[PDB]
């Protein structure tokens, strides 16, 4: 079948520059379950990224949360990078404090 | 336990 | 209030790399409480909620046994499916199974679940009557016949009305402070210009539990769907959930738009506006 992942990159709490927070990348609606997800800061993989146990929704589509600690600031860029069989190359979604 | 004891084979 | 206990099993074969990977996660309502992963360094049922960590050795030994048996059943089912669909052992395949019970306010079984998909498509499911199965295809009909032959529906029902409800009750009692408490969302509206003629109003709901929530936009009190975007409800990472809904509006008309939020944790539904 093959379903393309949806991706949301976002903070646990409303971001304030300099204030410790939590960076989340929620990937969902994909199939098969094989997937690669990374959290990046300024284009480089962050130091300690972990993830939830594979689970799925009503329609059988899988979802995973990848996460790490982060302290937002004006100069640094944070992003989530996903590779899946349904994606040509890796898809990268930048963290946007407005979403 | 909560885990289903009965096994449903296809 | 109504509550639920559900298990989600996923098995994925991986030819050339040994046995299929089995993952089980258990939930009470929207709270995960256990996990088992056959690829863990020492595969065993593990606590994922404080109100279950306290269970004695019996619980973990038996849950580990059952998780392993479930994995075995899934391996057998994967082989069987290769037969049913005439597929090669060299290809990877997936089985997903969810099952569980809903405890009603009266304390009796409200609803039962037992359903499975093969390679991401419906395979077989227990019907609303809790007595018959819907088979999605001819392959699943073999399974349907087998299960009619061995009274699988009845025995599962015994589980639903037996240990499923009993353990659901037990967990609800052991973790009432966290399971039976509804945390309302912290909400707000933000404004983001799209151009010199349009702007986005975004209504945020954060830190709420359980996951169920309604978030809508109105103009002059009328429901609005045109030019709206509602993201999938998403986990906070701390056991809470989040959601936002946005609408693009003509600059100057912002004060006619209201965001409406409904959640179990709220005494009254919310009516929010952009507060510059």
């Amino acid at each position: 079948i093959q379903r393309t992942p949806k991706i949301q990159v976002y903070s646990r709490h409303p971001p304030e520059n300099g204030k410790p927070n939590f960076l989340n990348c929620y990937v969902s609606g994909f199939h098969p379950s094989d997937i690669e997800v990374d959290l990046l800061k300024n284009g480089e993989k962050m130091g300690k990224v972990e993830h939830s146990d594979l689970s799925f929704s009503k329609d059988w589509s899988f979802y995973l949360l990848y996460y790490t600690e982060f302290t937002p600031n004006e100069k640094d860029e944070y992003a989530c990078r996903v590779n899946h069989v349904t994606l040509s190359g890796p898809r990268t979604v930048k963290w946007d404090r407005d979403m | 336990g909560s885990h289903l004891e009965v096994q449903g084979y296809w | 209030g109504s509550h639920s206990m559900k298990y989600f099993y996923t098995s994925v074969s991986r030819p050339g790399r040994g046995e299929p990977r089995f993952i089980s996660v258990g939930y009470v309502d929207d709270t995960q409480f256990v996990r088992f992963d056959s690829d863990a360094e020492s595969p065993r049922e593990e606590p994922r909620a404080p109100w279950v960590e306290q269970e004695g050795p019996e619980y973990w030994e038996e849950a580990t046994r059952r998780a392993k048996e479930a994995a075995q059943t899934h391996r057998e089912n994967l082989r069987t499916a290769l037969r049913y669909y005439n597929q090669s052992e060299a290809g990877s395949h997936t089985i997903q199974k969810m099952y569980g019970c809903d405890l009603g306010p009266d304390g009796r079984l409200l609803r039962g679940y037992h359903q499975s998909a093969y390679d991401g498509k419906d395979y077989i499911a227990l019907n609303g009557d809790l007595r018959s199965w819907t088979a999605a295809d001819m392959a699943a009909q073999n399974t349907q016949r087998k299960w009619e032959g061995n009274r699988y529906a009845e025995r599962f029902r015994a589980y639903l009305e037996g240990e499923c409800l009993e353990w659901l009750r037990r967990y609800l009692e052991n973790g009432k402070e966290t399971l039976q408490r509804a945390d309302p969302p912290k909400t707000h509206v933000t404004h983001h210009p799209v151009s010199d003629h349009e702007a986005t109003l975004r209504c945020w709901a954060l830190g709420f539990y359980p996951a169920e929530i309604t978030l809508t936009w109105q103009r002059d009190g009328e429901e609005q769907t045109q030019d709206t975007e509602f993201v999938e409800t998403r986990p906070g990472g701390d056991g809470t959930f989040q959601k936002w809904g946005a609408v693009v509006v003509p600059s100057g008309e912002e004060q006619r738009y209201t965001c409406h939020v409904q959640h179990e944790g709220l005494p009254e539904p919310l009516t929010l506006r952009w507060e510059p």
